[PDB]
């Protein structure tokens, strides 16, 4: 079968940098590599086709080199729209699928920032439905080398917590994460200490913010 | 340029069937191969199927092979994807793409794509949101800033919009992407960090609109 | 005139046939003047069977110093045969030419048939052309399986038999390689049936034969090559520039399958050219052009051709303008030349 | 007699002016008029003016077109040379002499001029025979299936020369003699004098048989076979317009080829035979120029038939005429 790998998996770059990414196929599919850029609110768009030949109507900032099983895509100077996922493709069959990489995320390099940790009580209205949802906000941190953990009565809650992470902001260019721990009303009323423990590299050791039921 | 405009999306039951149409222009259909590619939301691209330029040979990715049947009419200049058997993983934006020649022909690559057409595989009727306040804590007062929010729970289908104070407060407002729950209903929380000191001096109201039922619920979140 | 009398005598001979030296072959009209001499029809004294005699005139040989080219074509064609490569039957000399007398193909050459169908009809009808393409491909394939770089192939070397089956014929300037080499330098073959690699004086593999196929196929259908106009051939220098630089445009005479197939063969870089893709030449065989023709039946010659050459008419030109090149003035044969002439003959 | 016999002349006119002697020193005007000499000279002028370009071209075109240099054309080049022998040996001399009204180069001159004219005409005669042979050889096969090669061509050329010498050389050694013919300004063969001293009778039989009848027979055989072959070929191949056309054309051509040999040598043979069979056959001097007219014109018409009506030469000639 055909396995597409890329490296770096993710890389931190700034505008006007020389970014070099590589792609590797598990078997020889000959000189046959296209490079695509994908970024939200767009459909996939061709950059390089054939083996290293620049596609028509594509900036000459993108270029490719090499051959064999190891292909290269180089961006000579970055622009603020080159923070995106880049996919290689090999476009051949024997009747095997046309195989794409797992994307290489070029992200915006910046300073570390600690998260502001807030833990939120459910209201009376929330408890009336029959579910209790306890919300933890980790606001304005960088990078995504952070783990949220929920403890209720010191017991680790996993497999009943859901995380959602926003990408880079336009207000300060950081990440925010909201994790919503969903419990039964019954479990909530058999519990007392609800604690959100936040692990981050900007923090010396995990910061726990907790509350006792209601205000 | 060459352009593809898809149509024929919609909501469809699991294990049902749907036919997508991709209307092609800027080229003669009989002179170009046509393929389907799909994208699961916020993920990679999976190729689905191809059918030859003058139409006769077909190839398929194994996961969709047989289940989906690619076809085309060169008398309409339109490619179709007949999708039989729908599954949870089939919930995706579906793209048609173009391809030129076949078996080495200036060593092509997939050069024109559609804008996608949304296929939603799900079972449930439209449902307005229940909006619960997420009360601030008196133990988050320790930094001088409290975060409070609203949990907009058990709605179907997307999208909801959540704003604060009728859109007047939108900075520091983090409205997270919808997560699909195991109830088959979407849920999101929208939170805002405010000064703890301004609680009970300023009221914070989440304005929740759910367009696919036109249901609007405004919930004042307690100081 | 006298040529018509000779043509009438040919018709007479054919009738007898249907129903080694100067005292062993009845001579008829020349059919063209090749690279090194004329190629005339002829007939066996004791068999009453028609053969072509590719004459390489001694005078013209001395002028062009074409002694190397003669030996290569002989030895190669003599050794390699299939059902898409015709047999060589005799190699003798007379007194004025070296002779290759080769086996029957009384159906004329493909180049003739482009114009004899009608000259207002360019090439053959699509099914008929497709059939012949499939057969030419099989012949090339047989060479490639034996690790032979041909460096040639042309319409005039694709002969029709009276059945209507086509075969490549006359294996000219070529090299038969062993297993353990595929790359060889040189400048060889007739210009226009040579790929970029040869012309630039670089190494080349099996790819080049597939370049020649592209030129052949294109000329077969459109009645003109990609690098020459209808019933024309340009000078070697210009032809070299054409092969390297000229992009191929495709008439609507071609079907879509045939257009795509021609494009695949006529790429200037070997890497982008269909043929040997570094593990098979059977990737070529997968092209939709050949969905019409089953490979198993084709290779065994079990498929009926959609045209059968009539035997009540005779194919190939009768002299009325054929090429020419110098015959000797003061120029007197070397001892070496005489030794070559005996050596050539079997 | 049958004219006026001499041991070194044969005035065809009968003696009745009392001055009919040798015309090597006697000006002929007692059996001719000045205007007839002008017409004689005019006719010789014509034969030079046409004959030399036509025959020169035949040699010339082959040298500049590679493809023409082939064994089967050797004999045709030879024909052109033969014709030129007649032009410069016979025609030019006769033009010169005619304006004096008699042959002014004397007995030795007569033998020379008569030799070159005969030599020329005989190489031509035998060329036409060899050509018919070669055509028979190529199509009809002498030995089943044969290639016509260089050696045979050379032999063919040599053969015409040898046969011509076999005819032209005897009157120089006294078996027959050259003596003035016509208006006495050209020298022909003594066949018209019953003169014992040169043994004319045996010579006339030899001439008639070996140099007319034999050729005539050979020509009839060869072309008869050839026309038969082509008729047969066409019959076995009803399909195609070309074969039917070919049959008609070949029959037409063969009639032209036979007729051209007849016109050239039949007058000499006919006249010679008549005089031999019947004694006292007086033919005038003007009348004796008639066989020469017919024979001499073959220096033009032989190359028309045997060169121009051959496809290869035609193409080359067209090339040269359209700049070359
Ligand atoms: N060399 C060959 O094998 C042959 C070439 N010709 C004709 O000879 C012409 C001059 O090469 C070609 O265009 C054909 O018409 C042939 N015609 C019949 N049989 C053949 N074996 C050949
Ligand atoms: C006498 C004679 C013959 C030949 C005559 C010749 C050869 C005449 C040439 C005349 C010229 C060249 C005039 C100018 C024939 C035909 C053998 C038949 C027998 C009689």
């Amino acid at each position: 079968d055909i396995q597409m790998t890329q490296s770096p998996s993710s890389l931190s770059a700034s505008v006007g940098d020389r970014v070099t990414i590589t792609c590797r196929a598990s078997q020889s599919v000959s000189s046959a590599v296209a490079w695509y850029q994908q970024k939200p609110g767009k459909a996939p768009k061709l950059l390089i086709y054939s083996a290293s030949s620049l596609y028509s109507g594509v900036p000459s900032r993108f270029s490719g080199s090499r051959s064999g099983t190891d292909f290269t895509l180089t961006i000579s100077s970055l622009q603020p729209e080159d923070f995106a996922t880049y996919y290689c493709q090999q476009y051949y069959e024997w009747l095997s699928l046309f195989t794409f990489g797992q994307g290489t995320k070029v992200e915006i390099k910046r300073t570390v920032a600690a998260p502001s940790v807030f833990i939120f009580p459910p209201s009376d209205s929330q408890l009336k439905s029959g579910t209790a949802s306890v919300v933890c906000l980790l606001n304005n941190f960088y990078p995504r080398e952070a783990k949220v953990q929920w403890k209720v009565d010191n017991a680790l809650q996993s497999g009943n917590s859901q995380e959602s992470v926003t990408e880079q902001d336009s207000k300060d260019s950081t990440y925010s994460l909201s994790s919503t721990l969903t419990l039964s009303k019954a479990d909530y009323e058999k519990h007392k200490v609800y604690a959100c423990e936040v692990t981050h590299q900007g923090l010396s050791s995990p910061v726990t913010k907790s509350f006792n039921r209601g205000e | 340029e060459v352009q593809l405009v898809e149509s024929g999306g919609g909501l469809v039951q699991p294990g049902g069937s749907l036919r997508l149409s991709c209307a092609a222009s800027g080229f003669n259909l009989y002179s170009s191969s046509i393929h389907w590619v799909r994208q699961a939301p916020g993920k990679g691209l999976e190729w689905v199927a191809s059918i030859y330029s003058y139409y006769g040979s077909t190839s398929y990715a194994d996961s969709v092979k047989g289940r989906f049947t690619i076809s085309a009419d060169t008398s309409k200049n339109t490619a179709y994807l007949q999708m039989n058997s729908l599954r949870a993983e089939d919930t995706a934006v579906y793209y048609c793409a173009r391809y030129e020649g076949w078996w080495w022909a200036n060593t092509y690559a997939l050069d024109y794509w559609g804008q996608g057409t949304l296929v939603t595989v799900s079972s449930a009727s439209t449902k307005g949101p229940s909006v619960f306040p997420l009360a601030p804590s008196s133990k988050s007062t320790s930094g001088g800033t409290a975060a409070l929010g609203c949990l907009v729970k058990d709605y179907f289908p997307e999208p909801v919009t959540v704003s604060w104070n009728s859109g007047a407060l939108t900075s520091g407002v983090h409205t997270f992407p919808a997560v699909l729950q195991s109830s088959g209903l979407y849920s999101l929380s929208s939170v805002v960090t405010v000064p703890s000191s301004s609680l009970g001096t300023q009221t914070y109201i989440c304005n929740v609109n759910h367009k696919p039922s036109n249901t609007k619920v405004d919930k004042k979140v307690e100081p | 005139l006298e040529t018509v009398v000779a043509n009438s005598a040919f018709i007479a001979a054919r009738g007898s046939f249907d129903a080694m030296g100067e005292d062993w072959f009845l001579d008829f009209r020349v059919l063209g003047r090749g690279g090194f001499g004329e190629v005339f029809a002829c007939q066996m004294k004791a068999t009453g069977k028609l053969y072509a005699c590719k004459k390489l005139n001694k005078k013209r040989l001395k002028k062009r110093k074409g002694y190397q080219g003669a030996m290569v074509e002989k030895k190669i064609l003599a050794k390699v045969h299939s059902r898409f490569i015709v047999s060589l039957a005799y190699a003798f000399e007379t007194k004025t030419d070296l002779c290759l007398v080769m086996t029957i193909m009384n159906g004329g050459d493909i180049r003739y048939h482009i114009y004899n169908v009608d000259e207002d009809n360019p090439g053959f009808q699509e099914p008929r052309a497709i059939f012949y393409t499939a057969q030419i491909v099989s012949g090339l394939e047989h060479l490639h399986q034996r690790n032979i770089i041909y460096r040639d192939l042309k319409p005039e070397n694709v002969l029709l038999d009276d059945d209507g089956n086509v075969r490549i014929s006359d294996l000219g300037l070529a090299v038969e390689l062993k297993a353990g080499q595929t790359k060889t330098k040189g400048y060889a073959g007739t210009p226009g049936f040579m790929a970029p690699e040869l012309l630039l004086g670089e190494e080349y593999d099996f790819s080049v034969d597939y370049f020649a196929l592209g030129v052949t196929l294109y000329e077969m259908i459109a009645a003109r090559g990609p690098f020459r106009a209808r019933g024309e051939k340009v000078e070697n220098k210009e032809l070299k520039q054409r092969v390297l630089e000229q992009a191929v445009t495709y008439p609507d005479k071609f079907s879509p399958a045939s257009k795509d197939f021609c494009e695949a063969l006529l790429q200037k870089d070997p890497e982008k050219r269909l043929g040997f893709r570094d593990g098979s030449c059977d990737g070529l065989r997968t092209h939709p052009l050949f969905r019409d023709i089953s490979w198993r039946q084709l290779e065994a010659g079990m498929l009926t051709p959609p045209f059968v050459p009539d035997s009540r008419t005779v194919y190939a030109k009768n002299i009325q303008d054929v090429g020419a090149f110098e015959e000797v003035k003061g120029v007197a044969f070397e001892k070496a030349d005489t030794e070559f002439f005996q050596e050539f003959a079997s | 007699m049958n004219g006026t016999e001499g041991p070194n002349f044969y005035v065809p006119f009968s003696n009745k002016t009392g001055v009919v002697r040798s015309p090597f020193e006697a000006p002929q005007y007692y059996l001719a008029e000045p205007w007839q000499f002008s017409m004689l000279a005019a006719y010789m002028f014509l034969l030079i003016m046409l004959g030399f370009p036509i025959n020169f071209l035949t040699l010339y075109v082959t040298v500049q077109h590679k493809k023409l240099r082939t064994p089967l054309n050797y004999i045709l080049l030879n024909l052109a040379v033969a014709d030129l022998f007649m032009v410069f040996g016979g025609f030019t001399t006769t033009l010169y002499t005619s304006l004096h009204g008699y042959f002014v180069f004397g007995p030795t001159g007569c033998n020379l001029e008569g030799f070159f004219a005969t030599l020329g005409g005989e190489i031509a005669l035998w060329s036409l025979v060899v050509l018919a042979i070669e055509r028979y050889v190529v199509v009809c096969k002498p030995m089943s299936n044969f290639r016509f090669g260089e050696n045979h061509a050379i032999m063919g050329v040599a053969f015409t020369w040898v046969m011509a010498l076999a005819c032209a050389a005897p009157p120089l050694v006294g078996w027959s003699r050259y003596i003035p013919e016509g208006m006495q300004c050209s020298c022909g063969i003594d066949y018209y004098t019953p003169h014992e001293e040169t043994n004319n009778e045996s010579f006339v039989i030899y001439m008639f048989v070996v140099h007319f009848i034999i050729p005539l027979i050979v020509i009839f055989f060869c072309y008869g076979q050839l026309v038969f072959t082509v008729k047969e070929a066409a019959a076995q191949q009803q399909e195609s317009a070309t074969t039917q056309k070919a049959e008609k054309e070949v029959t037409r051509m063969v009639i032209i080829m036979v007729i051209a040999f007849l016109i050239c040598w039949l007058p000499y043979a006919g006249v010679a035979f008549y005089i031999f069979t019947h004694q006292g056959s007086d033919f005038g001097p003007i009348f004796m120029t008639i066989p020469a007219f017919f024979a001499k014109t073959s220096a033009v018409y032989n190359p028309v038939i045997y060169i121009m009506m051959n496809k290869q030469f035609r193409n080359c000639m067209v090339t040269t005429l359209c700049c070359g």
